[PDB]
């Protein structure tokens, strides 16, 4: 591998279909922080359990901002203008949710330190 | 790229769609929409053998949307025969789905999957489950729902079909994603969509995630 | 342009066809689907028919064939008997003239068999309408066909195949049973001829393709054809050893001799009995010699899976299960036949250890039976012991954890088994995987896992003192174990596995104080340790010990100051002050359950008052500042300390019981405000916030207190003794506070546990509180009704919870429903029918159960206006919506009460048991007999239903059912036989006639 695992948590992953104006689960696994060590760049990458195969591939931009979902204390929504999971670089809303706040409040912490990683 | 063709048969209701559905987008729907006729959709695995593509023929369980019935099973090199374990007649006719299902399809490998083992209420006990064993079907308890077992029906006709008992699904590695910056004109554009996203509730907020 | 053969007013275009088939066959995205669509529109036309022979002749494409067929075998199935004679002896021979023709062309036959399958199939289709009665050459004239060519002989076998199955093993839901006796009778008197053929082919041999449709056939004839024909002919020595040694053949063969196994079989003939010993030696000889010897490792030969090996081993599992399961005893007394005996067990023991769960699975349900009959049958054990020993070891090597519970519970039977029949082995092949587990060899946490349920699994089974000696052995081998380990992993692995054995020996437990004592002190200090799933074994063994040995804690023991419950009480704060909620729930619930064992009740409420102390103390203080200041609740982590109290109650009620009620009378009266005032707050919270305010953390909260305090309730209430404190203190304030408050609230607001709750309340003391039953029906019945009124899907809870109220209400109160005003007991009977209608099964059965009980309330009112109001009004409809359900294929699940229900509406009227009319004056004479309007209405109303019925076939069915009405199988057949015609034009009116 040609990155370092910052952090690691269990979470599912929700896109919203504006459509359908309801959230749409994506996957379940291991979310991991990702440091790319030629680039020092951190990024999200989440597999599915037991396929493996991934359900979110996107750099942590400095420009996202974590919102809190209505529905849940334990539940970050943001934009993301280029994941790469299903291939060709698309805009999303996710929804990621945790076992508890306390991994919620965790992620957010975490995932603070990597967007001030991506700002050098 | 080896594709193989894939025919998904059962009782209206069983889980075909939404396991199909898991697969292909990692989504769960709740809503029953009952399969007209065929739903043809290509899912691709990545083994340690390279990627194996099944070409899913979803059919309709309902008599009255059959559509073609066994006419979608002409050329399948492999099925699943999917029941609810929480529905006695589903099991019942288990048999019947069979039947049509090799009289077409003479040689291939047949998974039979008893859906729904999340919910508690159990209505087809274990010990009652022993159709497959003169059938040489291979047998899974799986939930759609819960992702219970929900590889092990493709991870068991991959082995067959490729001829490779120790086949795996590994990992693909995974592209750097690109760094864009976000356009000022669709600024407008995405605090709405959020807003809208925020103010509707994720589902199943009593799930362990 | 593909949308051309949709156009029926010009001929169709074979060529266009043949595209759009094309396109949906072999092209992708929407091509396909656009396809797929002008195909089901083609094939559903009903005169795309009339086209079949036109797409036979002139298609290229075997698809297009293909479905061509599918839409002939549609006509066959369902109109068949509207063709003239003339066009049905037409299409007949078309489809012979198309068979003969594809297997006469050596290609055709090679690279088609999707085609002639088909083709094959939809002959049967016609043989199930014409044959014999107007086709008596058909056998003749295919036994004939038989010798001119290997092609057609091997085709007329899938043909007979195919129509045995229709026949014997798919007739019973496809077929009346009058046509059903009649085919088998058919095929019966003609199976002599049909047996000559398949007997010289079978000898005449040569062709492996027609040899094996023959034994294809043949596996299909061993489901009904008697034993003669296998045992008084050469038949048996052909499958036991021609056909065994090639593999071509030998899967087939297995599968027949596994059905001969199963044949009705003379029970005192020695002749039969050496046949019956002869086939199996002959079969085991050739797998010895042409497959494997019993020596050869099945484990890796399965694994690696290569061409037909594993079919062909699951096909040896199943016939030798099968054959011993019914024939062990005549191999066992003989003493030339013992080496065969062991052998074939041999073979089942290597078998037993192939990696395949269902196969496992199979093999165990027989070494079950075995195990099962050398434990009770005199003199067999001693021929088993080497048998045994191996098993022994699989089973061990195999256990599961017991949450797997059908495949746990199977295991344990027979290790338990084998332990009685041999302990001395048993104990040393457990010490000795023990050691290879402490030496490394065998080590992993699958590994000590396996072992360890295992050793759990024969608790019992031992002698007290040889369980003393083992049990130590294991503790302290296990102890050893986890010193030895490094890291906490693994520490925590063997601890729980520690705990695991412990908590699987009561016997043990209860014998040796000192221990258990220990045991539980670890425990407690195991509820301190955060490493993952630590925390959770604990507290799961500490109940489960204090279930088995819960008398143990409530005594003084000897050289102890106090019974031990009380340590653990005094201690209860420290003890639990690392656990997650869900933990502290089940130790207050293990707690809960020792302290009911204490038969003394001041000293019971006494510990009840102690165990609850902390829980009280908290709630005494939340109830003093949120009284004192509502706006305290808002508060999210109030809401969550109040929640847990709330669970902690229903925990210790849960294993308490009668004995709660103190508990549940100290907190009763501010637990009902509470309710109330959390109700306020989710109310004023939707107004302010909208129905998202429902899917909010905070009223996720709220509405999880309600939830909780109608559980407590609901528990207490479900396992009381004083009934007359339930009525005098309980009932009034709680349908106070709830009623109401489920009433007034939006449907998105109302919490389903209401429903739930007041089923209990009804179901334990309905018979005391009729005012209250009628309070709960106007509060819930029609809110409820229509929120669940407009679809199948929405409320789900609601629904389930609605209809188990009304059945409840019907049983024990129905004086309620007859207090209801008319247009209120109107919506009653709607429900009841709406209930009829859903394809949810718990709806469906409680629908039709209600409807059961409702007419048996009406019946013993005996002869009073309510009832004769009751008949004149809803009779029909109950009649109506019942034949509804019965006759719409989308209710078939409910068909036992359906039957059950439309049996007991017509036993009134055929038993002159309505004194009233059910016909409105000036519609018949006015003498005329209920019996006689009822068949009247009927005969119109399925008339009006199902046009496509003769009057004949509607007057004996309705003729059949009326005398039937009080012999529910023969109604249920003649309601299926009723089933069958309505799919079909022309059923035989004398079909309704069948007996016996
Ligand atoms: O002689 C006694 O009265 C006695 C009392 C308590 C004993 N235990 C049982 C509890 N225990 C234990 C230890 C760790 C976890 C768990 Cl769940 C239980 C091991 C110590 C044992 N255990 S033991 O295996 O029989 C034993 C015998 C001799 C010396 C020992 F150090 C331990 C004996
Ligand atoms: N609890 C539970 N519900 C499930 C599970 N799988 C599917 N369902 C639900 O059951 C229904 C199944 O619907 P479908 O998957 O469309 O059924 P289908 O088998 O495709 O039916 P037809 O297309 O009519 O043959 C939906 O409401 C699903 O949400 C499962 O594992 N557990
Ligand atoms: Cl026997
Ligand atoms: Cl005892
Ligand atoms: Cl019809
Ligand atoms: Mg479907």
């Amino acid at each position: 591998e040609d990155e370092e695992v910052l952090y690691k948590v269990r979470a599912k992953l929700f896109r919203f279909d504006a459509d359908a104006k309801e959230w749409k689960e994506r996957g379940t696994g291991d979310c991991k922080f990702l440091k790319n060590k030629k680039t020092n760049k951190v990024r999200i990458l989440m597999r599915r359990d037991k396929t493996l195969k991934i359900c979110a591939n996107h750099i942590i931009a400095p420009e996202y901002t974590l919102k809190p979902n209505v529905g849940s204390d334990r539940s970050w929504v943001y934009a993301c203008t280029a994941d790469i999971a299903e291939g060709e670089a698309e805009a999303f809303t996710f929804a990621i949710r945790f076992g508890s706040k306390e991994n919620a409040d965790k992620f957010k912490e975490e995932f603070e330190k990597a967007q001030e990683i991506n700002k050098k | 790229q080896v594709q193989f063709k894939l025919v998904l048969v059962g009782d209206g209701g069983t889980g075909k769609t939404t396991f199909v559905k898991r697969h292909l987008t990692g989504e769960f729907e709740k809503k029953y929409v009952a399969t007209l006729g065929v739903e043809v959709h290509p899912l691709v695995f990545h083994t340690n053998r390279g990627p194996i593509k099944f070409n899913v023929w979803d059919t309709a369980g309902l008599e009255k949307f059959g559509g073609l019935r066994d006419g979608y099973y002409i050329q399948a090199q492999c099925a699943i025969i999917m029941f609810d374990v929480t529905s006695r007649v589903t099991y019942k006719n288990v048999p019947n789905w069979h039947r049509d299902l090799v009289r077409v399809c003479e040689n291939i490998p047949i998974v039979l999957c008893g859906n729904k083992v999340d919910i508690k209420d159990r209505k087809v006990k274990a010990k009652s489950i022993v159709f497959h064993r003169k059938k040489n079907l291979q047998y899974y308890d799986i939930s759609a729902k819960s992702n219970y077992n929900f590889e092990k029906p493709f991870l068991w006709l991959a082995r067959k079909l490729i001829g490779d008992p120790n086949l795996e699904f590994v990992a693909m590695p995974a592209a750097a994603p690109p760094e864009v910056v976000m356009d000022p004109a669709l600024a407008a554009q995405y605090e709405h969509d959020l807003e809208v996203a925020q103010t509707t509730a994720l589902p199943d907020e009593d799930d362990d995630l | 342009s593909m949308e051309g053969i949709l156009d029926f007013s010009n001929d169709l275009d074979i060529a266009l066809l043949d595209q759009v088939v094309s396109t949906f066959y072999q092209g992708e995205g929407v091509q396909q689907k656009q396809a797929q669509e002008i195909l089901t529109k083609f094939q559903d036309n009903p005169d795309a028919w009339e086209k079949v022979d036109q797409i036979l002749q002139f298609s290229t494409n075997p698809q297009s064939k293909f479905i061509a067929l599918s839409i002939l075998d549609k006509l066959i199935t369902r109109k068949w008997k509207l063709l003239p004679n003339d066009h049905r002896i037409g299409i007949r021979n078309f489809v012979v003239g198309m068979i003969i023709s594809m297997c006469q062309d050596d290609e055709v036959f090679k690279t088609q068999k999707n085609l002639i399958n088909k083709s094959d199939l939809t002959l049967v289709q016609i043989l199930k309408q014409e044959w014999p009665q107007n086709w008596p050459e058909f056998i003749p004239e295919l036994i004939g066909s038989s010798s001119s060519s290997v092609n057609v002989c091997e085709n007329n076998m899938i043909v007979l195949k195919l129509l045995s199955e229709e026949v014997f093993d798919f007739s019973a839901e496809q077929m009346t049973q009058a046509k059903a006796l009649h085919l088998k009778n058919s095929m019966s008197k003609e199976f002599e001829q049909i047996f000559k053929l398949c007997f010289q082919v079978l000898e005449q041999g040569s062709s492996s393709s027609l040899i094996v449709a023959t034994l294809e056939s043949l596996l299909r004839y061993l489901h009904w054809i008697p034993y003669r024909y296998i045992y008084e002919t050469n038949i048996l020595e052909l499958l036991s050893t021609k056909f065994m040694t090639s593999p071509d053949t030998r899967a087939i063969t297995l599968k027949c001799l596994t059905e001969v196994s199963n044949l009705k079989i003379p029970q005192d003939n020695d002749l039969i009995k050496r046949q019956t010993v002869l086939f199996f030696q002959n079969t085991l000889q050739q797998i010895a010699t042409s497959v494997m010897p019993v020596t050869a490792d099945l484990k890796a030969t399965y694994a690696n899976a290569n061409g037909n090996d594993q079919s062909f081993l699951q096909d040896l599992a199943m016939f030798l299960t099968t054959y011993l399961a019914r024939n062990r005893a005549l191999l066992e007394s003989d003493e030339s036949l013992r080496e065969l005996l062991l052998n074939a067990h041999q073979y089942l023991i290597q078998l037993s250890k192939i990696e395949e769960r269902e196969l496992f699975k199979t093999t165990l349900d027989y070494w079950h039976n075995l195990v099962a009959d050398l434990f009770y049958e005199p003199l067999k054990k001693h021929i088993y012991e080497e048998i045994c020993s191996q098993l022994r070891l699989v089973i061990i090597e195999n256990m599961v954890r017991p949450e797997e519970i059908q495949l746990y519970k199977s295991e344990r039977e027979v290790l338990v088994y084998l332990t009685h029949l041999n302990v001395i082995d048993t104990e040393e092949i457990m010490i000795s995987k023990l050691a290879r587990q402490i030496d490394g060899s065998e080590w992993s946490w699958h590994n000590i896992n396996t072992l360890s349920w295992a050793i759990g699994s024969i608790s019992g089974t031992m002698s007290e003192d040889t369980e003393k000696r083992f049990v130590v052995t294991v503790i302290k081998d296990l102890l050893g174990l986890c010193e030895q380990k490094r890291g906490k992993d693994n520490k925590a692995v063997v601890a729980r596995d520690i705990m695991y054995v412990v908590g699987e020996y009561p016997r043990f437990l209860k014998a040796h104080w000192n221990f258990l004592r220990t045991v539980i002190l670890k425990l407690f200090e195991f509820m301190h340790e955060t490493h993952e799933g630590v925390q959770d074994m604990a507290c799961d063994t500490f109940i489960k010990i204090v279930q088995k040995c819960k008398y143990h804690f409530v005594i003084q023991q000897p050289r102890e100051s106090e019974p031990f419950i009380q340590t653990i009480i005094r201690d209860i704060q420290k003890t639990t002050a690392d656990l997650q909620p869900q933990q502290v729930h089940t130790f207050y619930k293990a707690c809960g359950i020792i302290i009911s064992e204490e038969r003394s009740v001041a000293e019971r409420n006494r510990l009840l008052s102690d165990l609850m102390q902390l829980p009280n103390m908290a709630w005494d203080t939340i109830v003093e500042q949120s009284t004192a200041n509502p706006t305290l609740l808002l508060d999210s982590e109030t809401v969550k300390i109040i929640a847990n109290i709330i669970k902690t109650n229903v925990a210790v009620c849960t294993s308490m019981g009668a004995d709660f009620y103190p508990q549940l009378g100290h907190i009763y009266y501010n637990m009902l405000q509470l309710y109330r005032a959390v109700s306020s707050m989710i109310s004023t919270q939707v107004a302010a916030e909208g129905l998202i305010a429902t899917k909010t953390p905070k009223v996720r909260g709220l509405r999880t207190i309600k939830k909780e305090i109608l559980k407590l309730v609901e528990t207490y209430i479900s396992k009381a003794r004083n009934l007359d404190d339930v009525v005098k203190v309980l009932v009034e304030p709680l349908l106070n506070a709830v009623l109401e408050d489920y009433m007034n609230n939006v449907p998105d607001a109302r919490d389903a546990e209401v429903l739930n709750c007041m089923t209990t309340v009804v179901e334990k003391v309905g018979h005391m509180i009729p005012q209250g039953v009628i309070l709960i029906l106007q509060s819930v019945f029609e809110c409820t009704l229509d929120m669940i009124n407009k679809d199948f899907t929405e409320y789900p809870e609601h629904r389930v919870e609605f209809y188990k109220l009304l059945k409840v209400i019907n049983e024990k109160s129905f004086a309620a429903f007859l207090e209801l005003p008319p247009a209120a007991f109107k919506l009653f009977v709607d429900a009841i029918c709406w209930a009829f209608k859903h394809n949810n099964r718990d709806v469906e059965v409680n629908g039709l159960q209600i409807a059961l009980d409702l007419v048996k309330n009406i019946e013993r009112m005996g002869n009073v206006p309510f009832a004769n109001e009751f008949h004149k009004n809803y009779f029909f409809i109950f009649v109506s919506e019942t034949f509804f359900v019965l006759t719409d294929s989308d209710h078939k699940s409910g068909f036992s009460k359906q039957a059950l229900l439309l049996m007991k509406l017509i036993s009134l009227v055929y038993d002159n048991k309505i004194s009233v009319p059910l016909y409105q004056e000036a519609e018949v004479p006015q003498g005329t007999s209920n019996q006689v309007y009822l068949s009247q209405y009927l005969a119109n109303m399925l008339s009006n239903a199902f046009p496509h019925l003769t009057s004949e076939q509607i007057a004996s069915f309705l003729s059949a059912l009326t005398k039937q009405c009080k012999d529910l199988v023969v109604f249920k057949g003649t309601l299926r036989d009723f089933l069958v015609q309505i799919k079909e034009v022309g059923g035989d009116p004398t079909d309704y006639l069948f007996a016996e």
